[PDB]
């Protein structure tokens, strides 16, 4: 549950990122690739080396969705329909792997925000994520 | 792999009495039910939209098959799953591309079936047992993934 | 998500359970502390030996909330609340250890009913599990 | 450990210029602020009511300093962490009473720990390379319960 106070700790963190979402997203990607093997099972399609451009084009397609996440933190389980859907009908990515995925974003985010990147804030980031998480994997059963 | 000498027996003394081909092809179809997103590579073996579609889809029965045949064989090498399981381990990872967190579920699904068929002989003592083997499985494949 | 016909699936297997719901109880207890001994350290002050009074009487209780839970299935979250709370504050139990009890009571309902564990009761009921958990870990942080 | 030469050396290389002291007290107190059931072995430490006051507790800062030497100390024996941490794993099952999954937070909570202290120097690669680690120290001291 997303306290008032949740709420805004990611809009501020987010707020951060600002310009850098997709940048960070295709590191986060990379950080889970390189720590987490198994994750590069579901894209057995892409090219994982490093600065690859599908990596960076997918990076960026993550860092939108969250960034629209965070706009809509009061209804994502409607601004996310089209992911859930997705995820749940289509990719069918087991549901541990969000897990990771998750923790390689705040670590990302944390080598990136030195002064925002607080044990409150990083508390309610990792709440979020596990948020996110939760609604991309509701449509699964 | 620890098995007490009493667990490898429990073991072995249960497994003789396993009709692999009926127990593989339920292990597979509860897997497919149960966690349907474990369908997503078995496309072409059909429709797996009800559970009635995927029990009686006899592709599912033949791989559930397959699958418990190198399951069985493992049994017959506990002292080396990893060295038994390379080669498999290898095509899991570099031709099916499947996430070795299915290998953990079909384990646990069947534990499950095996404690449906037998009831009262699938004691807990027993399950502990089955439980380490699955695990121990699991491990073996997911053990070359890269 | 529980659908009408998960609802269904399990007010009738549980139907069947009846009496016998904290014999059921103790014996999924049992299974997980074998086969799952990491959950013992939540236990250091019970008598872990079979068929302890201790566990006898758990396992009664546990059956008792799930019971309760079936009856309400539609509004687990205030049927549940004060299990929750207690979960939350009190027990604070690693939310990873209610999936091997979930799996554990699986395996016991398996083994008593072989007519009634078919392959569409078995996945509401792993469903209907997953949701007693969400419950009972949803007020965690 | 499971750690290339490359592996080995970058992770000595980045735990030199750690403070041992200031990284085990962040590193144990985010565990109680983010996973606050894991508040339920310190209830002997007073008062972890607030993000704030847990991050200022001397026990909480004290503990950390003893939790991250032992783990510096692991880091000599990469190849026997078993060895080194099995009269550790004993306390924490037979003592303690801890369950195994809370090693499994700590790790995840250190990494992120080392990436907010040494920023763009925690490579992707520096980070695999700790999450191996972490992950064998986790199972190392997991390995005498039962
Ligand atoms: C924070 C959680 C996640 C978010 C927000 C997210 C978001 C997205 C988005 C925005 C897309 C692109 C849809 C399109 O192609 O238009 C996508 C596709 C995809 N996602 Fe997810 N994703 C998440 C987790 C995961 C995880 C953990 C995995 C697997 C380890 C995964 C695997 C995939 C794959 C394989 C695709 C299709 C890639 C392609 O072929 O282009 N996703 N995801
Ligand atoms: C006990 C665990 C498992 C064992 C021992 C096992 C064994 C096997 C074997 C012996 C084959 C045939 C490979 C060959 O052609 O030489 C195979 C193929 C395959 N397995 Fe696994 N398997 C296991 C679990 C799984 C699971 C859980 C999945 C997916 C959920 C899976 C997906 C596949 C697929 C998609 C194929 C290829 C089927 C085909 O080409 O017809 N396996 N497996
Ligand atoms: C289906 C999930 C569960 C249900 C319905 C459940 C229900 C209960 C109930 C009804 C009580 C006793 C309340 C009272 O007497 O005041 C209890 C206590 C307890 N539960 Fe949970 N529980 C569940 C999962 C777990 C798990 C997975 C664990 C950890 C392995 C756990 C650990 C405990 C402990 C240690 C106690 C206190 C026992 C005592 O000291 O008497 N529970 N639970
Ligand atoms: C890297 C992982 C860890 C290492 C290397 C470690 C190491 C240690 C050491 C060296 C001690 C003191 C031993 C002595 O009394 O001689 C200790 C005590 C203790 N540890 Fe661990 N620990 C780890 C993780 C954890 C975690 C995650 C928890 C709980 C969340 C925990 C709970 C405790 C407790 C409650 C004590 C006793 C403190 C007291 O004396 O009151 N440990 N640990």
């Amino acid at each position: 549950v997303l306290s008032p106070a949740d709420k805004t700790n990611v809009k501020a963190a987010w707020g951060k990122v600002g310009a850098h979402a997709g940048e960070y997203g295709a590191e986060a990607l990379e950080r889970m690739f390189l720590s987490f093997p198994t994750t590069k099972t579901y894209f057995p399609h892409f090219d994982l080396s490093h600065g690859s451009a599908q990596v960076k084009g997918h990076g960026k397609k993550v860092a939108d969705a969250l960034t629209n996440a965070v706009a809509h933190v009061d209804d994502m389980p409607n601004a996310l329909s089209a992911l859930s859907d997705l995820h749940a009908h289509k990719l069918r990515v087991d549901p541990v792997n969000f897990k990771l995925l998750s923790h390689c974003l705040l670590v990302t985010l944390a080598a990136h925000l030195p002064a925002e990147f607080t044990p409150a804030v990083h508390a309610s980031l990792d709440k979020f994520l596990a948020s996110v998480s939760t609604v991309l994997t509701s449509k699964y059963r | 792999m620890h098995l007490t000498p009493e667990e490898k027996s429990a073991v072995t003394a249960l497994w003789g009495k396993v009709n692999v081909d009926e127990v593989g092809g339920e292990a597979l179809g509860r897997l497919l039910v149960v966690y349907p997103w474990t369908q997503r590579f078995f496309e072409s073996f059909g429709d797996l939209s009800t559970p009635d579609a995927v029990m009686g889809n006899p592709k599912v029965k033949a791989h559930g098959k397959k699958v418990l045949g190198a399951f069985s064989d493992g049994l017959a090498h506990l002292d080396n799953l990893k060295g038994t399981f390379a080669t498999l381990s290898e095509l899991h990872c570099d031709k099916l591309h499947v996430d070795p967190e299915n290998f953990r579920l079909l384990g646990n699904v069947l534990v499950c079936v095996l404690a449906h068929h037998f009831g009262k002989e699938f004691t807990p003592p027993v399950q502990a047992a089955y439980q380490k083997v699955v695990a121990g499985v699991a491990n073996a494949l997911a053990h070359k993934y890269h």
